[PDB]
DNA sequence: ACGATCCTCTCGAT
RNA sequence: AUCGAGAGGA
């Protein structure tokens, strides 16, 4: 819906910022994951 | 007057006799004596090898290619250890011509006379009898053209009479009964890759241009 | 099937017997002791410096970070960084000279000093071929 | 490489798969068996060269 | 049809082994190469050569195949030419090529001059040599003077 | 092993040379903690450190007299504080760490090591060998002999039977520390206070039916009637300089087990016997040579004594760097790193034990653990 | 191997004492000429000294290995014929597995002391899933 | 692969083993070497009259090689040159000179 | 020599010595990359 | 003093 | 890419 990290622990959306650096939003665990993308892959079922 | 019976110890010549070192020195001049009949019974060749030059006047520098440089960097530097240790030689070497002509003071001279042979014997080895070496930036041990020249892996063994080279290739192997003798099932990929330089020719050129 | 190869069914092959999945991760991370001189996540172009690899970089958003159901393969560059030294010169890894197969999960964290954090990791399935052992 | 026959010219054929295909009967003087052996291969660049590897 | 022969038919609990060819088929045809030298890098994983090992020379050597040694221990890796005095057999020469140029200073010889062949690795350990105090003199008549 | 480091081990090491010119005492330890720039200190947990490249290590605390911290220590996956170790399993899915995963590792920046068990020659051992042919010395017991708690000062012991079968009347010499040369047996034996040729003969052959031995005994004696005395045994180890400098010897470095205090002198004459006593049972041939491949008279180092022998040297380091702000004080200055990152460099190469490299410790104790297969 | 462990270390002493609270005459105090059947003793590559009867002294150290009062790494070596008697404290030595067989037997014979007595109140803990392997060791 | 060269092109049929005399290395040289760093003089970004260059090949990939020019894909390096002060053994050499004096003798020298 | 076991030293001793190698050994044409007096080698081509 | 060949890979550092 | 350390394939 217009998405960009998502923390590890919890499994917040969030979306920030080159300079908001890292952490999340009470769940501070600066790990954080980078989405799924949308061009939609197409697989061979072989 | 006599001949001592003579002592290696480190980098020094000593003797007994019937107590006085051999001065770096010394020797040279000698040798700037002998005679022509005298080289050549034992090993020389007036023109290519005299013992004097056995002896250390002034030291070639090898340039660049040799030794050279960079690293994960750029703007941040570099170097082989050759630049390093082809330092602390002409590191030591104005040391010395910094007392001659400048402070001068008699037994404190060879503590540093014995750098510069040292650092100098170094540069060209150090697989020897008491200490080795190291840091001054890498920590150690350390080079020396020496092993660079030394037995495989090391120039003449691994890079002269054994180099790795191209158009060569490796996989797996396996058998296949409906192949000749004389053949060998190359795969596709490889063949895709490796190549053969043909030249132009009315003989080729159709098949050959199809190609390109 | 002979000095030890083996025949293999391939059609159980198809059915899956045999097969495995293939992970590997790539790490990256910004600059060291510098007041003044820290790598960048990016997705590059040029700019003065103009050593930049081979391959491309198109499958990069701008974090600099390929996403995951992106399939990458070839030298393709997995993640863009910019070395600034006086400018931006490239130095952004590319998947293996070899390989080829999906991002899985990308990750984004940090070490102990601040520092900007990522682990890729591709995903590939690989099946039983000629040449493999067992 | 212990012999002259651990080396020897072969005839290529260029096939599917990737795997360095060979005579069973030409195993012995390489000394392979395929448990996972790998090979060699190189590729002559003159005329000559060809000459020296289809002749001798 | 029938196979002439029973056979021993079962399950067996198999193992797949890491090692897998498609991570192995490393081929190359010439590419990057080390900066010492200037012999192809270690390694598939950049694109590497193969060693053409001490060893197999000995059998190229055994088939009689010189040439083949030549193109593959010079034309394929180091390969290199160099320029020579021809007098004090030396890499003290100056290409100062263009402006057909020679000189070797000291030696002041301008006519007496010569190009050669060699491994790259050749001339660097003649050179590491000179840098260790010896000469490496090279002569290019099969002549010794008498 | 591990355990019984930490537990016990650590602490006895930080109490020592440890006393100044200040007393430590209980050191203290922490479940694994980190502490981000610019930060609280947060709570490690294991698969947090083997993603950001952290180390799963935990603080290290020391009492200091007249509370504090030296570094911290790599922690051994489900030791005493991983907090791992009284985790359910339900409560490990959680930690998302896996509940077949055994541990028995460390985790030093990400990488999973593992410390690999060293096998050695054990200690305070009786050990007789026949040397060959081309050699004087015919025979030898000897013993790597060295202190359980307390440094690790390595003293070697030989008591060689100089002469081959027939040659020459069979004298029997022996080997000491920081010496010269060997010294006959009598003298030694005179010099612990044992004089009288044959009280002598007690401390070595035990039973007095036993001619054949004795009488093998018989030219060492003889080395001897050059000195009948205390004093003039301790003579030939070069006046009141050098007597002292072997009432030393003979007490600090010969048979440093036992003893090295004062008055433990016929506790070793004795035991000198005992050498002799094998010695000589071995070559007459009534018992057979020592084995150098029994497995009991081998030790493996395992991961505690390893940390162990790493612990000890730069815990001395951080030690004496002390002595040294405050020598340069004249009127808290600890480096806790020293520690806290040599163990980091040790765990994360092989080189077991720091800088200088010598230490071709080289093990790569320390690897890479596998984890190609559970099985492997 | 599956059963092997390794020593840790223990302390020496309280056994040295123990030794010296039950024959074990020291060395110092040492006559080998009127007592030479003296098994002499040696602790952790020490000899701390010498024992008559230590017969009667290994039987009580094995039962207080065993019953636990004196930890069950510690090695007891009694070798008969060379009239010595070893006991190790050592830290980084490998052993095992093993049950014991003491003769122990009313109605007849050398036997197991473990029974399908013990074995069955062992398994008793395979389905309430308090006896664990330590209890066998004690 | 590098250019035409006038010069000839021979083939090696003789290699003369020999050694150094200070005579040629400075008869041979370019170098001088008079100061022991690589490059930065105050930051700056060169070479220097010291070491790694003053009339030798280079490294921003640049012809500068003297006149030379073809630079380092055809500059056969060209040697440096030190003079050092009061002279110097020369290791794998010590044992041969030790040997030469258990050979000769003092002061006159014969 | 070289090509084998002593490498630097063989190489110091025929410095001083001033040895002149000959270069018929196969081992020395190998490493000047020039045709072996071998097989192919051991005649010459003419006209 | 030497010590199988070749071979792919992973970790860590002035 | 240089260097050292272990792991693995024939
Ligand atoms: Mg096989
Ligand atoms: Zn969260
Ligand atoms: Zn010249
Ligand atoms: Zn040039
Ligand atoms: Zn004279």
């Amino acid at each position: 819906a217009t998405l960009k990290y998502i923390c590890a622990e919890c499994s917040s959306k969030l979306s920030l910022s080159r300079t908001d650096a890292v952490r999340c939003k009470d769940c501070g665990h600066r790990i954080l994951l980078k989405a799924r993308t949308k061009r939609l892959v197409q697989f061979e079922a072989r | 007057n006599t001949q001592p019976t003579i002592r290696k110890d480190g980098l020094k010549l000593v003797g007994s006799w019937k107590l006085r070192v051999l001065s770096t020195e010394e020797i040279l001049n000698i040798f700037k004596h002998i005679s022509v009949k005298d080289f050549t019974s034992l090993g020389f060749n007036e023109v290519f090898s005299r013992p004097e030059w056995m002896i250390l006047t002034c030291l070639p520098v090898p340039p660049p290619p040799v030794r050279p440089s960079i690293s994960f960097n750029e703007s941040q530097r570099g170097e082989d250890d050759l630049t390093f240790k082809l330092a602390d030689i002409l590191k030591a070497n104005i040391s010395l011509e910094t007392l001659e002509h400048n402070g001068a003071p008699h037994h404190a001279i060879e503590e540093a006379e014995s750098l510069l042979q040292f650092h100098v014997a170094t540069y060209m080895d150090n697989d020897i009898a008491g200490q080795p070496q190291a840091l001054q930036k890498s920590g150690r041990p350390v080079k020396s053209i020496r092993a660079r020249l030394k037995g495989k892996e090391g120039r003449i063994r691994g890079n002269l009479m054994g180099k790795r080279v191209d158009f060569s290739a490796r996989t797996v192997i396996s058998g296949d009964p409906n192949l000749e003798l004389d053949q060998v099932g190359v795969p596709k990929s490889i063949a895709k890759t490796l190549t053969y330089p043909e030249v132009v020719t009315p003989y080729n050129i159709d098949r050959l241009t199809q190609l390109v | 099937n002979q000095e030890d190869s083996m025949i293999m069914n391939q059609s159980s092959i198809d059915r899956g017997l045999f097969r495995s999945l293939f992970f590997r991760s790539y790490m990256d991370q910004e600059k060291k002791y510098g007041m003044s001189i820290t790598e960048t996540f990016e997705k590059p172009q040029r700019t003065n410096t103009l050593r930049m690899k081979h391959g491309t970089y198109d499958k990069l958003d701008d974090d600099g970070l390929i996403a995951p159901g992106v399939r990458v393969s070839g030298e393709d560059v997995i993640i863009g960084k910019t070395t600034p030294i006086s400018s931006k010169r490239d130095a952004s890894t590319p998947l293996r000279s070899t390989e080829n197969g999906i991002v899985d999960q990308v990750l984004v964290t940090t070490n102990q000093d601040g520092l900007k954090f990522v682990k890729v990791r591709v995903r590939t399935t690989k099946i039983p071929q000629i040449g493999d052992k067992f | 490489s212990l012999h002259k026959m651990s080396m020897m010219a072969h005839r290529v054929k260029v096939i599917p798969y990737s795997t360095f295909r060979l005579n069973l009967s030409v195993t012995s003087p390489y000394n392979a068996d395929f448990d996972g052996d790998e090979m060699n291969l190189h590729v002559p660049q003159s005329e000559e060269t060809r000459a020296e590897l289809s002749q001798l | 049809k029938k196979l002439m022969a029973q056979i021993f038919f079962g399950p067996t609990y198999y193992q797949r082994l890491r090692h897998m060819v498609d991570d192995k088929i490393h081929a190359r045809a010439r590419g990057p190469m080390q900066v010492l030298t200037r012999q192809p890098v270690e390694g598939r994983s950049r694109d590497g050569g193969l060693r053409f090992g001490e060893m197999e020379r000995d059998c190229m050597i055994a088939h009689g195949a010189a040439s083949f040694l030549k193109e593959r221990l010079m034309e394929a890796s180091d390969a290199f030419r160099v320029h020579i005095c021809g007098i004090c057999g030396l890499m003290t020469v100056i290409a100062k090529l263009n402006h057909n140029q020679f000189e070797c200073k000291g030696c002041d010889n301008k006519i007496d001059i010569y190009q050669i062949h060699i491994p790259y690795a050749a001339k660097l350990l003649f050179q590491e040599l000179m840098a260790m105090n010896i000469t490496p003199r090279l002569y290019t008549d099969r002549s010794r003077d008498f | 092993s591990f355990n019984q480091f930490v537990d016990y081990t650590l602490q006895d090491i930080i109490c020592e040379d440890s006393t100044l010119i200040i007393s430590f005492g209980k050191i203290y330890v922490t479940k694994p903690m980190v502490n981000e720039s610019d930060g609280v200190t947060h709570a490690l947990y294991p698969q947090e450190a083997r993603l950001r490249n952290l180390t799963y290590s935990s603080g290290l605390f020391v009492d200091v007299k007249k509370k504090v911290f030296i570094g911290r220590l790599p922690i051994m996956l489900r030791s005493k504080n991983c907090y791992l170790s009284e985790a359910t399993e339900s409560d490990l899915y959680k930690l998302k760490e896996c509940p077949f995963d055994m541990g028995g590792y460390f985790i030093i920046n990400g990488s999973e090591k593992v410390l690999i068990a060293q096998e050695r020659s054990a200690g305070n051992i009786v050990q007789v060998f026949k040397k060959a042919a081309p050699s004087p010395i015919s025979h030898v017991a000897e013993i790597r002999s060295a202190l359980e708690k307390g440094s690790r000062f390595i003293s070697t012991l030989q008591v060689k039977l100089y002469g081959r079968e027939g040659s020459s009347a069979r004298t029997i010499k022996a080997t000491l520390p920081y010496i010269k040369q060997d010294i006959p047996i009598v003298i030694i034996f005179r010099a612990l206070g044992i004089i009288p040729d044959g009280e002598i003969l007690e401390h070595i052959c035990y039973d007095v039916n036993d001619w054949q031995m004795l009488e093998m005994l018989k030219p060492c004696v003889e080395d001897g009637f050059v000195i009948q005395d205390r004093e003039t045994a301790l003579d030939f180890i070069g006046k009141e300089k050098r007597i002292q400098y072997a009432k030393d010897i003979l007490q600090k470095e010969f048979l440093p087990h036992i003893t090295q205090l004062e008055g433990f002198e016929s506790r070793k004459a004795f035991f000198l016997g005992y050498m002799i006593n094998r010695l000589l049972l071995c070559a007459l041939d009534r018992k057979d040579q020592d084995d150098r491949d029994h497995f009991g008279k081998k030790r493996l180092d395992l991961a505690g004594p390893l940390l162990a022998q790493l612990f000890k040297t730069l815990f001395k380091k951080l030690t004496k760097d002390i002595f040294r702000y405050m020598q340069r004080t004249v009127e808290l200055a600890i480096n806790a790193k020293t520690i806290t990152s040599g163990l980091k460099y040790a765990l994360a190469t092989g080189n077991w034990g720091e800088q200088k490299k010598a230490m071709s410790s080289r093990a790569g104790v320390s690897q890479v653990l596998n984890r190609y297969t559970y099985s492997s | 191997s599956l059963m092997s462990c390794i020593s840790v270390g223990t302390d020496p002493m309280p056994i040295i004492t123990f030794l010296s609270e039950w024959g074990m005459e020291p060395l110092e105090d040492y006559v080998p000429h009127q007592s030479p059947d003296a098994t002499r003793v040696f602790v952790n590559g020490v000899w701390h000294g010498v024992h008559r009867n230590p017969a009667r002294l290994m039987e009580t150290l094995r039962t207080l290995r065993r019953k636990g009062d004196i930890n069950p790494e510690v090695s007891m070596i009694r070798d008969i014929r060379e009239k010595e008697l070893k006991i190790f404290t050592d830290a980084g030595r490998v052993y095992r597995p093993l049950f014991i067989v003491e003769d122990d037997e009313s109605l007849g014979h050398k036997e197991l002391k473990v029974r399908k007595g013990h074995i069955a109140k062992l398994m008793a803990t395979e389905y309430q899933d308090e006896y664990t392997w330590s209890s066998l060791l004690n | 692969g590098q250019q035409y060269s006038s010069a000839p092109l021979r083939t090696v049929k003789e290699v003369q083993f020999g050694l150094f005399s200070p005579e040629e290395v400075r008869a041979i040289s370019v170098a001088k070497i008079r100061f022991p760093e690589t490059m930065d003089e105050t930051q700056t970004r060169a070479k220097i009259g010291g070491l790694n260059d003053p009339r030798l090949g280079s490294i921003d990939r640049n012809l500068k090689c003297q006149t030379c020019q073809e630079g380092m894909n055809e500059c056969p390096g060209h040697f440096g040159h030190i003079d050092l002060a009061k002279p110097v053994f020369h290791v794998g050499f010590i044992a041969k000179i030790k040997k030469v004096c258990e050979c000769v003798c003092m002061h006159c020298g014969k | 020599r070289c090509s084998f076991e002593e490498t630097v030293e063989i190489l110091f001793e025929a410095g001083a010595s001033a040895e002149l190698d000959d270069c018929r050994g196969v081992s020395e044409n190998v490493i000047l990359g020039q045709m072996a007096p071998i097989g192919t080698g051991a005649f010459d081509v003419m006209i």
